[PDB]
């Protein structure tokens, strides 16, 4: 039962795509915080060498004016799916001219994933978060090469993601402004993960309903590092 | 198993098939471009040894792509067949669109690349033939090419593949002359290295076949070498050892 | 393996058939079916003194045969 | 070994799976063709499992053009199947040119079809060695083609069981000046050097190629050459 | 396990025992039988049914092939549903086509073509269900056919599929199936199936007959034993 | 062999028979040989000559014999030959056939082999730590070297490669004349000619000639050899009786 | 469940075919490309000349637009492959577009197609990494490389092949922050890093440069060996 | 020996294709015998219906075809795969009267039947049909003509070599009877075929027990013989 | 073991294993509950919860306005059926303006989850599904298992832990079926709460219902709609 998706295992389990979600693991995490003034999303470069360009590492992409996205696990196979939340968005709104609701962006890249064995290749070894806003909330969901997604409030993916889960989670409540929710995140990050914040290696990402513009977090990261 | 399927890469990176695919060339039989200047030449001496074997063609291992380009013959019997008639194809698609004849790289990349292209995909099977052309064309005239089945090629002034090819290149290198070697010094040099790789004392001339291209008219023609030429040939060379042996 | 190892197999026969010493005289004979088949290394002249036909037994033969047992 | 796939190379640089096919070659039919100085005789052996086997229900020399005749080595359908594409083959060559084909040209047809069979995972090649007799501007033509898809021309040569003795019959019992009488009677000589059993009429069948035209022997010319004479 | 492993190489001794596995798997299911009477076909077949979490009447194993021909299976149950639909497919491609009724002769030698040609592609198997057809033709008389997994179609007076092939034969053996009426079949149809294990070790089941036949206007009808249920008693009466 | 017993001479017999110069040189001795060539091209005997005049023990294990069906028992078998290789002292160590363990190893499948692999890396090991190398070298041979792999041959390992290849005329001459000293020849013999009727000699194959010449004498209770023995014990050792036909030039040029 | 395949994954869930990919590229010569204040600088060795070979025919360097260039180092065959796709994709760009190329788009077209020619099964990835360097960056010169794995990144200096581990320590060495003025500088510490050939010699080493506005420009033997001598007055001032 | 069975397409180092010798295994299907034999005015087939159960309808039982006025067909194999292998030639001899605009002759339909076996051989798609054919036919002005298909892909219409359990008797018992020089006529060669039934199976032969198709130059219409034909001739050669 | 890799080689047993481990998979997942009487048809789902902070697995599907469903098994599989539904509703009501008889309905399902059993290279949808329906022929609780198998069926439950509620809803399939809407409902929740722990009990967190009637179309009730459902029910004694 190793050769692909189509066997099932005397426990039903395919012995195909638990290794996809082991390959969520090998890569580097990614954090996002579901907050009532803005959804945010926090992401680790592992930057190789400072020649690097780092932003180059499009481990945080904007899928559209208003939503964001981060990743974990395959970068190639990641930018895929971003092209196609992208293209998805474009599409719908050209046509219908309302704005596509965050949920059925994930449905939409979700529906992608489902094309291995399901048609006539290979899970889409990645993990993806959303955060996005729109005419009835701002919302921050997760999803997985299952295709399976879930909305979440605080969200971990990537290597080492029990521990910055359960901080996320012990720090998280449902009435915090984005500055507190921010700041919990960055020292986090900090303690567990590699080390002190700087603009090499860390991306931040906030979305909130009124703001269709700067969509990032750049050039700006000095207020935090003295304050942080 | 890694071997088994060209679309595996060793856990090196290499592939298994194109190198047996070399190894194979290894049998091939010896066949070399020799080095030679307002001429070019492609000597192929054919491994059939039977005395019923007819040679109708009188030419199985040199084929002429066209007035302007011959190439060899060293691997896959019906592969070697099916891609000559392809590079008959590819010439005949690029003078048919152009009303101009191909350049040598251009053919040579073209086929290299189906090549590559075949031994790509999988359930195929790589094409076990590695290749020599001889020609002359607008951008840069007289030049000889090689090519193997990974759909690598390049440029040799002269090189030898098949029956100790590794042999025939080192003495190649080890005699070699640049300049006023003409084409008759390469004919002679071609029958040296013949004669030092086949185990054969005296070799005969149905054994070898040799052709050759000049620029005659501006128009080029392309000759397979008949049975005198190479006998006097062999012959000539005979007495050039006998000369060497004099000076003793 | 059951390939590379029948090959070693065959190797090692040869080995032993080339190199049980002089002096020692052993006789070595082999029964087969078909014989169209069989390596010529071991046909190899150097160690095969003789090739012996068994056909089926025909007219004449059967007779023999027949009443030698009866 | 390698040989349960056809599209994968040895080692060693080997397809076995075609070697495969050519020992499947000789051990078939045993068969003989010779060129002589005007015409080309391929002559092959009738000997059936049983007797209730009528083996005129079944020829093996099969003209392919009316100046082209055509014998196997021994596997039947597969020689079916491919001179069923040979005479398709020649007739679209006749067609497309105004002109007969070839033989050289022909037998390079037919062994490209035999090494498009050479590929792929999931099928085989036709373990058939194909003896082609013909005429072709005045001049005879001897070839023959194995499934491996190369080609290659003789004077004298013969395939099946036994094929070594007819080697070196056609290697001491040939010259190329041979007429046509003695050419069939260098064929069924090798015949019987190379077959086991007597023969008559219904045991042998040939083909002789002529510059006017090619023609399969009737049995009753085939017991003409093979009985009452050597 | 030989070269036991796929219905398209044929394995060591000509049985490939790739169907015969497909025997066994029609093995495993619940009896059915079928009598040809004087004017039709009665198809009895016994469902196991676990009343437990039932709907009186749920995957019933009676389908209708054809406004006259009907059909029983035994086997799985969704191969039995697929090849119904592809029954129902053949029989209105001949409907339209011809412009009059299908033949059952024609009918269920084309089904068993279907089943013979699933039974050789490596990609797919043969179906683990055997099954029997049954129609009138008021013009010429009454027809029946029998097809296994491996497609062999062959016709019966009376048949029997399931678990019970051997031992139903039997019971049907000894019926006057020569001439009766199908009103009296109906009822020795259903004392034969309740015979051989109505519930003796599995603890219930239901009953389902099938009828074609001249005083049944010809057309295909699922019996009303609703009527007097006298089928019913015959069976419970057939306790000893 | 001249050539080859020269080289083989120098890297064998210089070390153990005048080590000084070595430990003038500061350099330690070279460790081991790799020959190859054909079958039967006096490899094994021109190891075991070399053996008898350097007066250093001969100690010889097949590569074929290395494999075994166990586990644990290639490393346990090897390591116990060094042993014995040690406890002689001055003495070679002879792996014919290595490249039957030198070879290509199973990449994955329906199963594996994994100890083929072993065996080679405990001979490694065994010949990479110099175990001990006072008097002690080791040789192998290979048939068609292609099939070997560089493990073995990486530089600090097994230093210097033979080719063994197939006996030329003079060559031809000299195994002819060796083998028929003992035999009973009669005048009319010309050996030349034989020599020049046989092509591509494997060496071996010439003793199996003689051999042949003199089986023909046998069989006719002859104790003396002519000129026709050997000629027609040329038509039976040509091996390519069973050749020249097996459809080389196609599919193969 | 081991890799044997393209399409399945370890159970700790790496692929381990691109991984072999990238072996193979690990194989191939060196290849350090930089990026300059203006100009972009680029510079291969180990030509290895085999006496009868010319030099000229196998064009270790490749042009392949109005300007872009450099070959893909790993197997040739893939590179020559990649080539022509890369040809026709910036002839069509240029065609179909209404504004010509730029160095971002035809390096997403090629790690696109390395990643969909390596999602399947049955087609062997393309093991050839490449080095990128573009003149339309807005009229500004960037550099980018890419990996089989169908991946792409931008570089200020990068090298890739048989040195890579090597030259990009020495790039981290040396690769100076303030922005190298007098390019010709840039293309004397490109210099510096042939001379960290596989060969070493330096006598052979191709260079090309192109200064984000200029065409493809080509450096011959002498003039190259007059910054491979200006590099070697400069080391010698350690006196 | 294991290896190049498991797979149709692929040569056993003998050259021997395993998986067509393995069809002939279910040839045997143990029951049939299918004795033909041609006279000088007649071509006659004959099967040995072995009825395994009562209450199957002995009409269905039946194992000899006709697709043709003057053309009758015995199979003698798996009874699904006789039935596709009689449907196949039924669409070929059906294609070649709505093309020629005359019905396929004896030999060229046995001729396509064995093609069709021989694609399917040579290709892995499918496997081969387990059953061996034997058709009867007429020929203008030249006779009658009894011809053999089987899965091996070719055919040797000859005179008789019944594919039946018992081949050898059978078939030595057919050679016996024409390797001594006698007349054939209608009568005689179905005498001839129930005494090699009779003597190969050594059962009484009830009339049921056994099938007959016969065509003759007299009536070309290829029939089924009525059992009391049928016992009609088994009382003749009774007696 | 050597004939359970794939669908198309029968086991010795005369079955494929292939299937069953398909029924395997569908009992991995979380617990469904089907229940029908003359005047609606209800179905609930245990969802699974994921975190104390992340969306509790919706496992109520809703493609009609007359009929849901509720599955079990790899969302994947169960989400292309649900897709599938949805362009069967729309072309039948396309077609003949007809809210789509869900026997029918169930059927075709049935035979499209046939075709990847008999075929090489291809898994069965390894889920399984509870159908809530009503048509002019009745009220209607099917369910579909990766065997293609359909079956019609007053009660119901599949899943993990499944059993307890099997028997729950045994007893009380003799009260169904004159049971009005509340008191299917609660007796439905009932059940879902027989297959949890102990320690776990029925809340809006991991409860969903969906609900068909003959006066009320098919509507889905969460947290909460949910929350007006379980209070004034029976709480869990010890
Ligand atoms: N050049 C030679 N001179 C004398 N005898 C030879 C020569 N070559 C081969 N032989 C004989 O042939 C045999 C080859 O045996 P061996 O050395 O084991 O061959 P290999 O080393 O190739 O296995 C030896 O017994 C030897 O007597
Ligand atoms: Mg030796």
């Amino acid at each position: 039962y190793d050769r692909g998706v189509n066997t099932f295992s005397p426990e039903g389990r395919l012995f195909q795509v638990e290794y996809a979600i082991e390959a969520i693991k090998l890569g580097s995490t990614a954090i996002g915080i579901q907050t009532s003034e803005g959804v945010c999303l926090a992401v680790e470069k592992r930057i190789t060498s400072p020649l690097m360009e780092p932003s180059s590492i499009e481990k945080i992409v904007e899928i559209d004016a208003h939503i964001g996205c981060a990743m974990s696990g395959l970068i190639a196979d990641a930018k895929t799916l971003i092209d196609k939340a992208r293209v998805e968005t474009q599409n719908h709104w050209f046509t219908y001219n309302e704005t596509m609701t965050v949920e059925s962006v994930t449905q939409a890249v979700s529906n992608l994933a489902l094309q291995f064995g399901e048609e006539d290749s290979r899970p889409f070894g990645v993990a993806l978060l959303f955060g996005g806003v729109d005419e009835k909330g701002p919302q921050l969901f997760h999803m997985d090469p299952s295709g399976t997604f879930v909305q979440c409030d605080a969200r971990a993916i990537g290597s080492a993601s029990e521990g910055a889960q359960s901080s996320l989670q012990e720090v998280y409540h449902k009435s915090m402004t984005l500055k507190e929710a921010i700041k919990s995140s960055l020292i986090i990050l900090k303690q567990v993960m590699e080390e002190k914040l700087n603009a090499t290696n860390i991306e931040l990402a906030t979305v909130q309903p009124g703001q269709n513009f700067h969509m990032f977090t750049k050039e700006e990261l000095e207020e935090v590092i003295k304050d942080i | 198993r890694y071997d088994s399927r060209t679309t595996i890469f060793s856990p090196e990176g290499r592939l298994y098939q194109v190198e047996y695919a070399m190894e194979a060339i290894g049998h091939a039989g010896t066949c070399l471009g020799i080095l030679a200047n307002d001429g070019v030449l492609l000597a192929a001496e054919r491994r059939n040894i039977h005395k019923l074997l007819d040679e109708v063609f009188f030419s199985e291992k040199i084929y002429k792509l066209n007035e302007d380009m011959a190439c060899s013959v060293a691997g896959i019997t019906s592969d070697a067949n099916v891609l000559t008639n392809e590079l008959r194809l590819i010439a005949q698609r690029y003078l048919l669109q152009y009303q101009e004849p191909i350049p040598c790289e251009q053919l040579v990349t073209a086929l290299c690349d189906i090549k590559q292209a075949y031994t790509q995909f999988g359930g195929k099977r790589p094409f076990g033939v590695s290749l020599l052309y001889i020609g002359w064309d607008k951008h840069y005239g007289f030049q000889l090419y090689q090519s193997d089945p990974s759909g690598n090629y390049g440029g040799w002034k002269a090189t030898c593949i098949g029956n100790n090819s590794a042999a025939a290149v080192s003495m190649l290198k080890q005699d070699y002359k640049e300049g006023e070697m003409t084409l008759k010094s390469a004919l002679a040099l071609a029958i040296k290295v013949l004669n030092k790789t086949m185990d054969v004392s005296k070799l005969s001339a149905e054994k070898v076949e040799i052709a050759t291209l000049t620029r005659e008219n501006g128009k080029t023609v392309i000759r397979v070498l008949k049975q005198k030429e190479v006998e006097q040939l062999i012959k000539k060379h005979e007495e050039e050892e006998a000369k060497a042996e004099r000076e003793k | 393996g059951a390939d590379r190892e029948v090959q070693r197999i065959l190797l090692e026969l040869l080995n032993q058939m080339d190199g049980f010493d002089q002096n020692v005289n052993v006789k070595v004979i082999m029964a087969t079916n078909r014989a169209d088949t069989l390596d010529p290394a071991l046909l190899r002249p150097g160690r095969l003194d003789r090739k012996i036909e068994f056909p089926l037994p025909d007219r004449r033969q059967k007779r023999l045969i027949f009443s030698t047992i009866t | 070994g390698y040989s349960f796939s056809l599209t994968t190379f040895s080692p060693s640089g080997k397809l076995v799976q075609i070697e495969y096919a050519l020992a499947a070659v000789a051990g078939g039919a045993p068969s003989v063709g010779i060129k002589a100085a005007n015409g080309v005789v391929l002559a092959t052996e009738k000997k059936q499992k049983s007797i209730l086997y009528d083996e005129r229900s079944v020829h093996k020399v099969e003209p392919i053009t009316k100046h082209i005749g055509l014998v196997y080595s021994g596997m039947g359908p597969d020689y079916r199947v491919l001179v069923h594409r040979a005479r398709k083959l020649a007739q679209q060559y006749y067609l497309v040119y105004q002109e007969p084909i070839p033989t050289a040209q022909l037998v390079q047809r037919v062994a490209s079809v035999m090494q498009e069979y050479t590929q792929s995972g999931g099928v085989r090649p036709f373990g058939v060695s194909l003896l082609i007799c013909g005429w072709n501007e005045g001049r005879p033509y001897l070839f023959q083609s194995d499934p491996s898809g190369a080609y290659f021309a003789w004077k004298a040569t013969a395939h099946g069981k036994n094929y070594v003795n007819g080697k070196t019959f056609l290697e001491k019992r040939y010259n190329e000046d041979l007429e046509l009488e003695d050419a069939i009677h260098t064929a069924i000589l090798t015949l019987k050097e190379s077959f086991e059993g007597q023969m008559t009429e219904d045991n042998i069948e040939v083909g002789i190629c002529n510059e006017a035209g090619f023609r399969r022997l009737t049995p009753t010319e085939v017991k003409d050459y093979l009985a009452a004479i050597a | 396990t030989g070269y036991d492993l796929s219905a398209s190489t044929f394995s060591p001794d000509g049985r490939v025992f790739q169907v015969e596995y497909a025997m066994k798997a029609v093995e495993n299911s619940s009896t059915a039988i079928g009598i040809r009477c004087k004017d039709g076909v009665v198809f009895g077949v016994e469902k196991l049914v676990l009343s437990k979490l039932y709907e009186e009447g749920s995957n019933k194993r009676l389908f209708n092939v054809d406004r006259h021909v009907g059909m029983a299976v035994a086997g799985l149950l969704a191969d039995a549903r697929s090849l119904a639909d592809i029954a129902r497919e053949e029989a209105s491609n001949f409907r339209s086509n011809f412009g009059y009724n299908i033949p059952l002769k024609h009918l269920a030698d084309r089904v068993a073509m279907y089943v013979h040609a699933y039974t050789l592609y490596s990609a797919v198997r043969p179906f683990g269900c055997s099954f029997m057809l049954g129609s009138y033709s008021v013009n010429d008389g009454a027809q029946l056919y029998m097809i296994d997994p491996s497609g062999v179609s062959y016709g019966y007076w009376g048949c029997a599929i399931g678990k019970a092939r051997q031992a139903a034969k039997t019971e049907i053996e000894k019926l006057q199936m020569k001439e009766m009426t199908c009103r009296d079949i109906v009822k020795e149809v259903a004392k034969i199936i309740y015979i051989v294990h109505d519930e003796v070790k599995d603890k219930a089941f239901e009953l389902e007959l099938s009828w074609v036949g001249e005083l049944t206007n010809g057309r295909h009808e699922i019996v009303p034993k609703d009527i007097r249920e006298e089928a019913e008693k015959y069976a419970k009466e057939s306790l000893k | 062999l001249d050539k080859q017993i020269k080289e083989i001479k120098e890297v064998i017999e210089l070390p153990v028979k005048h080590p000084e110069l070595f430990e003038a040189l500061g350099i330690a001795q070279p460790k081991g040989v790799l020959l190859y060539g054909p079958p039967g091209t006096g490899k094994t005997l021109l190891a075991r000559a070399v053996a008898h005049h350097t007066d250093c023990t001969f100690i010889r294990v097949s590569g074929s014999e290395l494999v075994q069906k166990f586990i644990g028992e290639g490393a346990r078998m090897v390591r116990e030959l060094f042993v014995m290789a040690r406890e002689h002292a001055p003495s070679i160590i002879f792996m014919d056939e290595i490249d039957s363990i030198g070879s290509s190893r199973l990449e994955g499948g329906s199963g594996g082999d994994s100890e083929v692999q072993r065996t080679m890396l405990e001979l490694l090991n065994q010949l990479d730590g110099f175990e001990a190398t006072k008097n002690i070298k080791v040789i192998m041979a290979t048939n068609r070297i292609d099939i070997l792999d560089s493990a073995l041959l990486r530089p600090g390992r097994i230093d210097r490669k033979i080719e063994f290849p197939p006996p030329n005329e003079e060559a031809r001459l000299d195994i002819l004349k060796i083998h028929s000293r003992k035999m009973n020849l009669t005048r009319g013999i010309n050996l030349r000619k034989i020599a020049e009727l046989m092509p591509g000699a494997s060496g071996a194959e010439v003793k199996g000639v003689c051999t042949e010449a003199g089986m023909y004498a046998l069989r006719e209770r002859r104790v003396h050899v002519t000129q026709e023995d050997f000629e027609m014990a040329v038509a039976k050792v040509m091996q390519k009786d069973s050749e020249k036909n097996m459809s080389i030039k196609k599919l193969w040029k | 469940s081991y890799d044997r395949a393209i399409t399945v994954f370890s159970p700790d869930g790496h692929l381990f075919q691109v991984e072999y990919a990238q072996e193979a590229v690990k194989k191939g010569s060196t290849a350090v490309g930089v990026r300059g204040r203006d100009i972009v600088v680029l510079g291969v060795e180990k030509k290895s000349v085999a006496k009868l070979q010319d030099e000229r025919t196998v064009r270790k360097i490749c042009a392949l637009d109005d300007n872009v260039c450099m070959a893909f180092a790993g197997l040739t065959a893939d590179a020559r492959i990649v080539i022509n796709r890369a040809r026709v994709e910036c002839q069509s760009h240029r065609l179909t577009v209404e504004d010509p190329v730029t160095v971002e788009y035809i390096t997403r077209y090629i790690a696109s197609l390395k990643q969909r020619y390596t999602q399947s099964n049955g087609r062997r990835p393309f093991g050839i990494s490449a080095l990128i360097v573009g003149f339309d960056f807005d009229g500004t010169p960037r550099l980018y490389q890419t990996d089989p794995s169908g991946t792409y990144h931008a570089w200020k200096a990068n090298a890739i092949g048989r040195g890579a581990k090597s030259v990009r320590e020495f790039l981290e060495k040396n690769y100076t922050d303030e922005a190298i003025e007098t390019d010709d500088l840039t293309i004397k510490l490109v210099i510096k890093a042939l001379l960290e050939v596989v060969q070493s010699g330096g006598k052979n080493i191709e260079l090309a440069v192109m200064r984000r506005d200029q065409s493809l420009k080509i450096l011959n033997p002498e003039e190259i060996e007059k910054y491979v001598a200006e590099i070697e007055k400069e080391k010698e001032e350690n006196e | 020996s294991a290896g190049f069975d498991r797979h149709i397409t692929i040569f056993s180092p003998e050259g021997r294709l395993y998986q067509v010798e393995y069809a002939f295994k279910a040839i045997n299907q143990g029951g049939l015998t299918s004795v033909a034999v041609r006279g000088k005015d007649c071509a006659v087939i004959v099967t040995q219906k072995k009825v395994p159960d009562k209450l199957l309808d002995s009409s269905t039982v039946t194992h000899l075809f006709k697709i043709t006025e003057n053309i009758g067909c015995v199979m003698t194999g798996m009874t699904a795969d006789s039935r596709s292998q009689v449907q196949r030639a039924r669409y070929e001899a059906a294609n070649w009267k709505y093309k020629y605009g005359y019905e396929i002759p004896v030999d060229m339909l046995c001729k396509r039947i064995a093609d069709i076996s021989q694609v399917y051989t040579q290709n892995a798609e499918m496997r081969p049909l387990g059953c061996c054919m034997i058709l009867i036919g007429i020929d203008e002005e030249q006779g009658p003509q009894v011809y053999k298909c089987d899965p091996a892909g070719y055919y040797c219409g000859f005179k008789a070599t019944a594919a039946g359990v018992k081949q050898t008797e059978s078939t030595s018992f057919l050679e016996k009877k024409v390797k001594k020089k006698f007349d054939w006529t209608f009568e005689q060669t179905v005498e001839t075929a129930i005494t090699c039934l009779s003597t190969v199976l050594s059962i009484d032969f009830k009339p049921s027990e056994i099938e007959v198709g016969v065509v003759t130059v007299e009536n070309p219409k290829f029939r089924i013989l009525t059992e009391a034909e049928i016992d009609a001739h088994l009382v003749a050669l009774a007696e | 073991n050597q004939y359970d890799n794939d669908v198309t080689v029968w086991s010795p047993q005369g079955r494929i294993h292939q299937i069953e481990y398909a029924m395997e998979a569908v009992k991995q997942g979380s617990a469904t509950v089907g229940l029908k009487s003359k005047t609606h048809a209800v179905l609930v789902a245990l969802k699974r919860a994921q975190s104390e902070l992340a969306a509790h697995q919706k496992k109520i599907l809703h493609v009609d306005n007359h009929i849901g469903i509720s599955i079990a098994g790899l969302t994947a599989d169960a989400r292309l059926l649900c897709n599938f539904m949805r362009q069967e509703c729309l072309d039948s009501r396309f077609v003949f303006d007809r809210p789509l008889p869900v026997s029918r309905l169930v059927s075709l399902i049935g035979s499209k989850t046939q075709i990847p059993t008999q075929r090489y290279g291809r898994r069965p949808y390894g889920v399984g599904l509870l159908i809530a329906g009503y048509d002019d022929m009745g009220p209607h609780i099917f369910q579909t298992c990766p065997s293609a198998n359909y079956f019609d069926c007053r009660a119901m439950s599949i899943g993990a832990r499944s059993q307890s509620a099997r028997t729950y809803l045994e007893r009380h399939m003799s009260e169904f079926m004159e049971c009005n809407l509340n008191e299917l409902v609660k007796h439905g929740l009932r059940a879902l709460r027989e297959t949890l722990p102990a320690e776990q009990d029925l809340t809006t967190k991991n409860v969903s219902i969906g609900i068909v009637g003959k006066d009320l179309e098919f509507t889905i009730y969460d947290d909460d709609d949910v929350s007006p459902f379980l209070e004034g029910l029976e709480e869990r004694p010890q």
